[PDB]
C-alpha cells in the first residue's frame, strides 16, 4: 500500500509484544521461582537504493549511500535467570534454592521437566509431588509412620520415624544444572523442558558441580522488579502512542492523495 | 632416472632447528600483550640485557611487536659462516607480520644447543588470501656450529632409496656395478645399497659424484591408488588395472538403461580411465566407488587414504 | 506536461522522508539503534538561453543520502550479567553464518548450548569466548577482559578478551538488518582494538545502550512532512486543472 | 657460473648487530608513553646524561618520539672508519616513523660489545600501503670495533658451497685444478673444497681474486618442486619429470568426458607443464594434485612446502 | 598379475608412529586456550 | 584424551575445562581373516560412539 | 576544550549526562554488642576473625 504504513505497523506490533511480555512478568509476581522476561528487538530489511561504496566520479566515493529500511521484528525474549529473594515460609515441605540448579520432575508422558519451585507435597502414597501431582526425581517415598521431615542443606532428606530415635536417611534430592538456563523452553506449570539450545542436563547432588544449596523452610520469590515494570508500562504505552500517530499521519497523507 | 633423484647418501642428512624470537614494526597488528604475557616478558629481558631495566609493575601495552617461532633446516655439511633460510610463525595473537623484523633469535637443535642465529626482515605475501601470520627470511640465519661427520672414513657408503623396492635396489646395484668395477655395489635390503669406495674424502667425493648422475631405468613400481578425501583428489598409478564388475551408485545410471552400470575389464591406465569416465561420476562418488570395488575385488591395485 | 512531474518528484521526496521517520519511530526501544536522517538534493537545471546570460527553470528534487547519527545513546539498566553497552566509539564484531564478519553496536549477548557467547540470533562474537560449563558469575570489566568465577576457587579465571573495532567512517557502513553492519568501501578497513585504548570506547556490564531516537523531533518532522505532502498535492491539482482549461479548447 | 656466485670463502662472514634507540620528530604518530614506559625512561636517561635531570614524578606525555630497535649487518673485514646500512623498526605503539631521526644508538653483537654507532634520518616509503613502522638508514652506522681474522695465515682456504652437491664440489675442484697448478684444490665433502694457497695476505688475495671469477658449468642439480601454500606459489625445476597417471580433482573434468583426466608421461619441463595445463586447474588445486601425485608416485621429483 | 601386486614379503612391514605437537601461525583460527588447557601448558 | 596425553608425556590437571570439538570417541571393528600373518593389513570400520556430528575427514589414532 | 575561534575557548562545554548506577553495596563489618544468652553452645567473637 504505502511503504510508511508497513513500517509503522511493524512498530505497533513490536510495542504490543513488549506490552504482552510486560504484562506476563507483571501478573506473575507472587509466583514462586518465576523468572523475569525481557524482549529483544531487531530491525528488518534495509532496501538499498544507492550502494554505500559505488564510486560516483573516478575518484569520489559517495559516502553513506541511500537505504531506507523497514520494520522492528522482535527477535527474542530472554529470561533473566538470577537468584530470587528467599523468604521464610517456615513450612517443612517448602524448599528454596540458593544458586544454580533445577529440581527434576517426571511428567505423566515420561518426559523430564525441570522446575525451580519447592512448594512440595506428600501424596496418598507418600511421594514428593510438586503442586499438581508431578513426581520429583529420583523418587522419594515418605514412610507412613513418619512424623517429621527435614531436607538437609546438602540435599539429604531424612524423616523421623515413630518410636525410633534416629532421623533415618530416606533419600537424596539432587539438582540439575544446565549450561544455558536461558534456553529452557517453558511449558507452563512452572516447568521447563530441555531443548538443544539449553544443552544436556547435568544432574548432581546440591552443592557439587556448581549446583546451589537447598534451604528448607524458605520459598524463592519471583525476581520481578515492580518499579521497573511500572516505568516499562509508561514507556511502552507512549511508544504505542507515537506509532499510532505515525499511522495517522500516513493515513492523512494517503487520503489527501485520494482526494487529489 | 638419476641415482640422486631416487637415492640419498648415508652421511648426508638434514636437521631441524627451532627458536623463539620477536618481530618489530608491523604497523600495529602485533600481539595483544594483555593476553600474551610472554611477549612483554621477553621484551623486558631483551631491554635489561641491552641495559634498560623497566620496573616490574608497568603497563607495557605495545602493539608493534609479535612473539614468533623461527624454524630452520640445518643442511648437511653445514659450515660455520654459511647462511640458511628460516620460517617465522606468529606465536600469540598477532594480527599480521607483513613488514616485521626478526631480531637475533638463537636457533637450537633437539639437544638444546645453539646452532644458528637468525635475524632479518620477514617477507609475506601481499577469494584466496595469503598467510599473513607466517613469513620466510632468505639467508636470514647464519650457522654457528658444525656437526661432526664420519664422511671420508671407512670404505663402505650406504645409498638409501626412497620408497624402498627390491627391484629398484637390484637395478641400482646392477647399474653401479656396470659403470664401476666388478663388485662395486651390493644390495643389503629393499632400501639400502652398500657401495665400496676408496679411503679418503676426495676419492669418496669423486666416486659419489660419478655415481649420483648415473642413469638407471625405473621398473614398474606397484599398482597404487591415492584418495585424499580431504582435498577431493584421486590419483591412479600407470600400473592400475580394473577387473570386470558392475557398480551401482546413488543418482548414477546408464546414459542410454538404469542403475548397475557395467565396468569392462581394463588392462592399461587408458582403458581404466575410459571405463571409469563412462561410469560417469564426480570425484567424491568415485572415491566411494573405488572403495567398494576394491572391497569386492575387481581392482588390481591397493588404495590408500591420505 | 512539466509541473506535474516536478511536483511528483516533490511528493516522492516527502514520502521518502516519511519512510525514514517511520523507521526511526518504529525502532525506538531497540538497543543500539542509530537514528537515520534523509538528505535531499535538487535535480538538474534546464537553462533557457537568452539571445546575466540566461535563466534556469530547474526540475524537482532527489533524495541523495541517508546518514546515521552515531552518537551515544542513553544507557538502560537490565540486571543481566551478559548484557554489555559501549561508552564511546566502537562496535562488537560478529561472524555471520556463511563465514564473513558483521559489526553490531548491540550488547544483548547470550551463551549457546556450548558456552559460546552469541548475539540474540546465534551469530558468534569474535574472538571466540566460551564460558566454562559450571560458571557461577560472569564479569566483564571496562577493559573487555571477560572472566568467570568457579566453585570455591577464590580467583577469577580469565576466559576471554572482548575486543572492539573502530572505523574511519562510522556512517559509511551499510546495515544488513538484524542490528548488523558490514564494511563497505566507503568505510575503510576495521581497526581492531582493545576497549579504552586508541579511540575505542569502554564497556559497561549489565547495561544496554538504547536508541538515540528523539521522538519530539520526529513528531515535529511528521507535522512538516504531512503539510508538505498536502502542499505538493495542491500543486499537482493546480496543474491538472490548468490542463482541463487547456484541452477544453 | 662464477665461483663467487655459488661459493663462499671460509674467512669471509657476516655478523648481526642489534641495538635500542629513539626516533625524534615524526609529526606526532609516536609511541604512547602511557603504554610504553621504556620510552619515557630512556628519554629521561638521555636527558640526565646530557645534563638535565627531570623529577621522577612527572607527566612526560610526549608523542614526537618512538622507541625503536636498530639492526645492522656487520660485514666481513669491517674497518673502524667504515659505515653500514641499518634498519629501524618501531618497538612500542608508534603509529609511524615517516620523517624520524635515529639518535646515537649503540649496535652490539651477541657478546654484548658495542660494534657500531647508528645515527641519522629514517627513510620510509611514501591497495598496497607501505610499511610506516620500519625504515632504512643508508650509511647510518659507523663501525667502532674490528673483528680479528685468520685470513692470510696458513696454507689452506675452504670454499663453501651453497646448496651442497657432490657433483658441484667435483666440478669446482676440477675447474680450480685446471685453471691453477695440479693439485690446487681438493673436495673434502659435498659442501667444502680445500684450496692450497701460498702464505701471505697479498698472495692469498690474488689467488682468491683469480679463483672467484672462474667459469664453472652447473650440472643438473635435482628434480625439486616448491609449494608455498602461503603465497599461492608453485615452482618446478627444469629437471622435473611426470610419470603417466590419472588424476581426479573436485570440479575438474575433461574439456571435451568427465572426471579422472589422464596425464601423459612427460620427460622434460615443457611436456610436464603442457600436461599439467591440459589438466586444467588453479594453483591451489595444482598443489593438492601434486601432493597426491607424489604420494602415489608418477612424479619423479621431491616436493617441499615452504 | 605381478607377484608384488598380490603378495607381501614376511620381513617387509610398516609401522605406525604417533606424536603430539603444536602448529603456529594460522592467522587466528587457532585453539581456544580457555577450553584447551593442554595447548597453553605445552 | 587425557590418558593419551599423559602417556605421551603431558599431564593435564584433573580439574580443567577441556571443552574440545575436533575429536570423537569411536569404536573400530575389523575382520581378522583366516591364516592372518603378522605383517599383513586389514580394513577397519570406524563408528562414532558419543554425540559426534560427523567424521568426514577424521584420523583414527 | 574545543576552541571556537582562534582566541575563544568555550569553557564548560555542554554535556548532558545520564544515570545513577549504584556502584556497590558495601558491607560494614563492625563489632556487635555481646549479650548473655547463658547457653553453653553460643559463643561470640570479639574483634577481627571468622569461623571456618
Amino acid at each position: 500500500m504505502i511503504s510508511s504504513l508497513w513500517i509503522a505497523k511493524t512498530g505497533l506490533d513490536a510495542q504490543q509484544t513488549n506490552m504482552d511480555v510486560i504484562a506476563n512478568n507483571l501478573a506473575n509476581v507472587s509466583t514462586n521461582g518465576f523468572k523475569r522476561q525481557r524482549a529483544v528487538f531487531e530491525d528488518l530489511l534495509y532496501q538499498t537504493i544507492r550502494q554505500p561504496g559505488a564510486q560516483s566520479s573516478e575518484q569520489t566515493t559517495l559516502p553513506s549511500g541511500l537505504q531506507i529500511g523497514t520494520g522492528v521484528r522482535p527477535v527474542a525474549t530472554e529470561r533473566l535467570h538470577s537468584q530470587g529473594n528467599l523468604s521464610q515460609t517456615n513450612n517443612s515441605k517448602d524448599v528454596a534454592i540458593k544458586g544454580q540448579g533445577f529440581f527434576q520432575v517426571m511428567l505423566p508422558d515420561g518426559t523430564s521437566a525441570y522446575t525451580r519451585d519447592g512448594s512440595f507435597q506428600v501424596d496418598q502414597n507418600g511421594q514428593l509431588v510438586t503442586a499438581g501431582g508431578f513426581q520429583v526425581q529420583p523418587a522419594i517415598t515418605i514412610p507412613a509412620n513418619a512424623l517429621s521431615i527435614t531436607i538437609g542443606r546438602d540435599g539429604v532428606v531424612s524423616v523421623t520415624q515413630q518410636g525410633q530415635a534416629a532421623p533415618v536417611q530416606v533419600g537424596q534430592l539432587n539438582l540439575t544444572t544446565f549450561m544455558n538456563d536461558t534456553g529452557l523452553e517453558s511449558i507452563g506449570e512452572n516447568l521447563y523442558i530441555e531443548t538443544q539450545s539449553s544443552g544436556a542436563p547435568n544432574e548432581s547432588t546440591p552443592g557439587l558441580n556448581g549446583a546451589g544449596l537447598l534451604y528448607q523452610g524458605y520459598v524463592e520469590t519471583s525476581n520481578v522488579n515492580v518499579a521497573e515494570e511500572l516505568v516499562n508500562m509508561i514507556q511502552v504505552q507512549r511508544a504505542y502512542e507515537i506509532n499510532s500517530k505515525a499511522v495517522s499521519t500516513t493515513d492523512q497523507m494517503l487520503q489527501k492523495l485520494t482526494q487529489l | 632416472e638419476r641415482i640422486r633423484d631416487l637415492t640419498s647418501v648415508q652421511g648426508v642428512r638434514e636437521n631441524s632447528l627451532i627458536g623463539y624470537g620477536l618481530v618489530v614494526g608491523l604497523d600495529g597488528t602485533g600481539d595483544q600483550t594483555t593476553q600474551t604475557p610472554f611477549t612483554t616478558q621477553t621484551l623486558n629481558n631483551m631491554l635489561s640485557q641491552l641495559g634498560i631495566t623497566v620496573p616490574t609493575g608497568t603497563n607495557m601495552q605495545l602493539k608493534n611487536v609479535a612473539a614468533v617461532m623461527v624454524t630452520a633446516s640445518y643442511p648437511p655439511f653445514a659450515r660455520q659462516g654459511q647462511t640458511i633460510d628460516v620460517v617465522v610463525s606468529s606465536m600469540g595473537n598477532a594480527k599480521s607480520l607483513r613488514g616485521g623484523t626478526l631480531l637475533m633469535t638463537p636457533l637450537k637443535g633437539v639437544d638444546s644447543q645453539v646452532y644458528a642465529l637468525a635475524q632479518g626482515n620477514i617477507l609475506v605475501g601481499g577469494v584466496q588470501v595469503n598467510q599473513l601470520n607466517g613469513g620466510r627470511i632468505t639467508n636470514g640465519a647464519i650457522i654457528e656450529r658444525e656437526l661432526p661427520t664420519q664422511f671420508g672414513a671407512g670404505n663402505t657408503i650406504n645409498l638409501q632409496l626412497n620408497d624402498e623396492d627390491f627391484t629398484m635396489a637390484q637395478q641400482i646395484t646392477d647399474a653401479i656395478n656396470r659403470a664401476r668395477g666388478y663388485g662395486s655395489a651390493t644390495a643389503l635390503d629393499a632400501r639400502t645399497v652398500q657401495v665400496r669406495v676408496p679411503s679418503g674424502n676426495s676419492s669418496q667425493v669423486r666416486f659419489l659424484a660419478d655415481i649420483q648422475n648415473m642413469e638407471v631405468n625405473v621398473t614398474p613400481q606397484d599398482a597404487k591408488v591415492v584418495i585424499n578425501s580431504r582435498t577431493g583428489s584421486v590419483v591412479m598409478n600407470r600400473e592400475v588395472t580394473l577387473d570386470s564388475c558392475a557398480v551401482a551408485q546413488g543418482n548414477l545410471s546408464v546414459t542410454v538403461g538404469g542403475s548397475l552400470q557395467s565396468v569392462r575389464s581394463s588392462a592399461n591406465l587408458n582403458s581404466v580411465v575410459r571405463a571409469l569416465n563412462a561410469l560417469g561420476a564426480t570425484p567424491m562418488d568415485l572415491m566411494s566407488i573405488l572403495q567398494s570395488m576394491q572391497s569386492a575385488g575387481c581392482l588390481r591395485a591397493k588404495l590408500e587414504i591420505i
